[PDB]
């Protein structure tokens, strides 16, 4: 419990000497035991699905619970959690004159949440009747909405 | 500035998928407000050390700080010890040289609040007001007058 | 901000108001309908409460002499005196259950000496109990003071 | 009698005492302001000052900070009563003070103000009380869960038996002013989407710019706007963003004004969304009964809607513990009365003085307005020790 | 035995039925004081 | 006990799966502990009878 | 980097939960050494360069 901690506070005096590709990626100080014990397979018999759909549902319902429960050291997924995946075509990029830097820029702009303020704000005018929170851009949800980025 | 939906998945949810691999735990709860304010509670077993039940939590949270905004990062994130209730509540007023409920809140938090909170094991202090700040109230008519933005 | 064509300087004051005000106007406290701020201290989850409250005054006392004109401390909602009442009304009850026992010891035995042995046989046992709870971990609790009367 | 004087005697945990310090909270309806709730905290300050001079020494109210959470809807007035000597009767003690306070705030008011006791304890262990919670186990949303929680609050107060008292925690559900920015309209005229977002964010809601130094200490610098240019929906079009072609463009160009229903307090339990259900055990039934007649109401709900109990309890005291405690307390008492005695017969004399001293203990508790809490439970165990004492003399000297 | 097995606390009611022991120290010190001393003082000085 | 509570979370998750999703148990330590008590406390009793 | 090996762009929300957004390329334009010259970067003078 203490042999940890110190280690991840020493590591953390060296996080800003690194990339971001790495920083916003999962750094993790954990307790080790070279071996597994319980290994819970997860399959389908009826309503058939793929080795990809199953790995997502395992890590979007049960993996988050298990790992925190009754002192688990570290969990390893046997697959991967879902992600809005994009497969850029280099021929159709040159077709309209474009790069992967312009695609990335379009997602860090339209696929984003903003902190717009609120009507009847924090210091208002004495006598206002209402106070509601402003919404603006919302993070995209489905495959269709990421297909319609400008 | 952020609304309830915004903070629920730009800070709250990120911390929740990185709130694992911790020693001892009964449950985790959470609140996400329209004022742009989130606070999680990780409760532990009875008789557990509060000195170590901390720490781990703020080193797990901190593997998820660079997945967040800056609006939030440079804002005060705080892992602390809880006790749903107050005890000593020290009012601060004026009788002679009269001053405002704004001048007083600043002097309380620019002389005594910094001392109190560190003194003899205080969990967390809550100001009944706010510390001063160089506040600026932009006029949108006089911005368009010289052609300008915030 | 700018320099419009003809050499006219646009300043920050010319486009916006500038007052030294609070960073958060969301809350504002009154004390008997008077303008005020303060400090709502909350416990540190395993702290020594009343000694922590005695040292809240420790810092506050060194701060008193350097206030501006009018600034005075006041004490609403406060736990302290409840502890002072639970010792002074229990150690009082303690002494009432000796004086009372003394009378039952005299009404049955007119021997003054015989109503003395039991009068010293319990003050000593009371004290030994303090020394066991000191050497075990506990405190002078509301519970373990009623246990000295029972 | 010993049985009947015990089962019918109801079970508490700890009494709610006069602590010389109580409090009272405020809460306003859908989207009220600081000016609205301040009128309420003002009316509350009167009851304790003008209509309660003898009992209240001071008040300490706060505008926009409930013990639910935060916002301009809420409030709280901490109270610090006069010393105990100057408050003589039951009338002038917390219970009665918060009684006629709750009447006055339900009489000449038009929102939600209460007053309440200050247990000691912590928040939990009300006894004949519970805290249910309702989870999104599947991939539903807020709109779908809202309805499921409406359906469990309904069926609860639709067949009670031996009634009950159910209610949510603080999900009031108010409107929200959304702004749809069309991206095609923006790029056409030549405006950066970055510039637009920090015009809307650093005007209406503020923005942390930089740190400066006032009078030795370092504080913050914030940027927003005068209040008069951000109080209504029509004031959005007064903000003119600049385009790349050096000409001004209003918000009315690319914006779209329209209201929408959301929530000002999204709660989540254990990595998934949730809503709190603060109910209270019936005045007839009690807890173990009420909670188990709430689990069959949550399994009758639709798909992808589970449940779990925050946060009540982890197995109680006059509940399932008390037994186990007494149980062993016997098996030792009898043994040790054999380590100094030998029979068998001697213990069974001492081992039924138990109900002698007990029927009296219950009589006084059941008779006066007291109950089986903690202090009473150990008043019992004290007396099996004092009955053994007395009896053991009857048995020791005689044998 | 009436006291300390009952003082095997269960959860949030930890130091509640637990803090007997407080009691029991008093019982075993009343035994001590009565096995020592009270014997002494009686002999030492009575009638 | 950590493996007993792996099933604790997993058990509350069972009822809300889609159609077809079923749990299975390969590589698992649990039953080796159950064999080392039931074949030792058995041996215990054999060394009394004997 | 964001074609051959992927790049962490941003976070989105699928079905309530927040997951990640990755950017790379179809497999068929990054399997051999000859496929590097099919990627045309843009220059400041608005014309493509392989
Ligand atoms: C002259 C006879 N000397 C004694 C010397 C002792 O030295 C100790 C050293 C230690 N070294 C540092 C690792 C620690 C941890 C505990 C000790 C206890 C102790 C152990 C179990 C339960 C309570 C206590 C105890 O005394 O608790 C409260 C005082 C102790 C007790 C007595 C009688
Ligand atoms: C006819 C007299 N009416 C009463 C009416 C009451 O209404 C209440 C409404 C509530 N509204 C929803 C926000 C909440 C939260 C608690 C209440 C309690 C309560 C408050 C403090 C400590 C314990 C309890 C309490 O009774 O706990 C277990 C039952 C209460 C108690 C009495 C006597």
């Amino acid at each position: 419990d203490i042999a940890q901690v110190q280690v991840q506070a020493k590591l953390q005096l060296a996080m800003p000497l690194l990339p971001q590709e790495v920083q916003q990626q999962g750094v993790s100080v954990e307790k080790s035991s070279s071996s597994f014990l319980m290994v819970v397979g997860v399959i389908n018999t009826d309503g058939t699905m793929t080795q990809e759909d199953i790995s997502d549902y395992v890590a979007a319902n049960m993996k988050d619970a298990i790992s925190r429960t009754s002192g688990v050291g570290d969990v390893q997924l046997f697959g991967s959690q879902y992600a809005m995946r994009i497969w850029m075509n280099p021929n159709e990029l040159n077709k309209f004159q474009l790069t992967p830097v312009d695609v990335i820029t379009a997602i860090k702009a339209q696929n984003a949440q903003v902190a717009a303020g609120q009507l009847g704000g924090t210091p208002p005018v004495k006598g206002q009747q209402l106070n509601a929170s402003i919404i603006a851009q919302t993070r995209l949800t489905s495959t269709e909405e990421f297909g319609k980025i400008l | 500035g952020a609304d309830a939906k915004t903070v629920q998945d730009t800070v709250t949810q990120v911390i929740e998928q990185n709130m694992n691999g911790i020693d001892n735990l009964m449950y985790m709860s959470s609140n996400s407000d329209s004022t742009g304010t989130v606070q999680i509670t990780l409760t532990f077993e009875s008789g557990t050390d509060a000195d170590i039940a901390q720490v781990q939590v703020q080193a797990k949270l901190q593997l998820a700080m660079p997945l967040l905004p800056q609006e939030v990062q440079q804002q005060g994130v705080s892992v602390e010890k809880s006790s749903s209730s107050f005890l000593m509540v020290v009012g601060v007023i004026n009788t002679d040289g009269t001053m405002t409920q704004e001048d007083i809140s600043d002097y309380v938090a620019a002389n005594m609040k910094d001392a109190i909170s560190r003194t003899s094991g205080v969990g967390d202090v809550q100001l009944f007001g706010s510390q001063y700040a160089m506040r600026i109230w932009m006029n949108p008519n006089e911005l368009n007058k010289f052609q300008l933005t915030p | 901000l700018k320099v419009n064509q003809d050499g006219s300087r646009v300043l920050l004051r010319d486009v916006a108001k500038i007052e030294l005000g609070g960073e958060n106007y969301d809350i504002i406290a009154e004390f008997n309908g008077q303008p005020a701020s303060g400090l709502g201290i909350k416990l540190a989850t395993g702290a020594n409460a009343l000694d922590t409250a005695a040292a809240i005054r420790a810092e506050l006392a060194k701060m008193e002499p350097f206030f501006p004109s009018g600034l005075k401390i006041v004490y609403p909602y406060d736990t302290t005196p409840f502890v002072k009442i639970s010792i002074h009304e229990v150690v009082k009850t303690l002494v009432e259950a000796i004086i009372l026992v003394f009378l039952v010891m005299y009404l049955f035995l007119q021997n003054f000496r015989a109503t003395l042995i039991p009068t010293i046989a319990v003050p000593v046992v009371l004290l030994g109990t303090f020394a066991v709870l000191a050497a075990f971990g506990f405190s002078i609790n509301t519970l373990t003071m009623f246990g000295m009367v029972l | 009698g010993m049985a009947y004087l015990f089962v019918r005697l109801p079970s508490s945990f700890l009494p709610d005492e006069d602590q010389g310090v109580f409090m009272t909270m405020v809460q306003l309806p859908a989207g009220a302001t600081q000016e609205r709730t301040q009128k309420v905290l003002n009316e509350v300050t009167h009851y304790y000052l003008t209509k309660e001079k003898n009992n209240v020494e001071s008040v300490f109210a706060v505008n926009g900070f409930g013990f639910a959470g935060r916002g301009q809807n809420t409030g709280i007035a901490f109270v610090s009563l006069k010393d105990w000597a100057d408050r003589p009767g039951e009338e002038n003690k917390v219970e009665a003070i918060t009684m006629r306070a709750t009447r006055a705030f339900s009489q000449i008011k038009d929102a939600m103000v209460f007053a309440f006791n200050l247990p000691a304890i912590v928040e939990l262990g009300t006894a004949t009380g519970f805290d249910f919670e309702l989870i999104d186990q599947a991939g539903l949303g807020h709109e779908k869960l809202t309805q499921a929680r409406n359906q469990l609050l309904a069926e609860a107060a639709k067949h009670p038996d031996m009634l009950t008292s159910v209610r949510p925690n603080g999900l009031e559900d108010t409107p929200q002013f959304k702004i749809d920015i069309d991206q095609e309209k923006a790029q056409a005229l030549g405006v950066s989407i970055n510039d637009i977002n920090t015009t809307l964010g650093a005007a209406w809601g503020g923005s942390y710019v930089n740190d400066f130094i006032d009078r030795g200490r370092v504080k913050k610098v914030y940027v927003m706007s005068e209040a008069k240019y951000r109080m209504l929906p029509d004031d959005i079009g007064d903000w003119y963003v600049r385009a790349a072609d050096g000409q001004m463009v209003p918000f009315s160009a690319f914006s779209s004004s329209r209201w929408e229903y959301g929530s000002p307090r999204l709660e989540r339990y254990n990595g998934l969304p949730s809503m709190e259900i603060l109910g209270q055990a019936a005045p007839g039934k009690s807890t173990g009964e009420a909670m188990e007649l709430m689990e069959q109401l949550a399994s009758k709900l639709p798909t992808g809607v589970g449940y779990d109990w925050t946060g009540s309890y982890q197995e109680r005291l006059s509940g399932n513990q008390a037994p186990s405690l007494y149980a062993i307390s016997l098996i030792v008492v009898f043994l040790c009365l054999a380590a100094l005695y030998e029979s068998w017969s001697i213990p069974f004399s001492v081992m039924l003085v138990v109900p002698l001293g007990v029927i009296g203990a219950l009589l006084a508790a059941t008779f006066r307005g007291l109950t089986n809490d903690v202090y009473f439970q150990v008043g019992l165990l004290t007396t099996i020790g004092l009955s053994a004492k007395n009896a053991i003399l009857i048995v020791e000297f005689a044998k | 035995a009436v006291f300390v097995p009952m003082a095997f606390f269960g959860g949030s009611t930890g130091a509640i039925y637990r803090q007997s022991i407080t009691i029991v120290s008093a019982m075993a010190l009343s035994v001590l004081v009565a096995l020592i001393l009270t014997p002494a003082l009686c002999a030492t000085m009575l009638k």
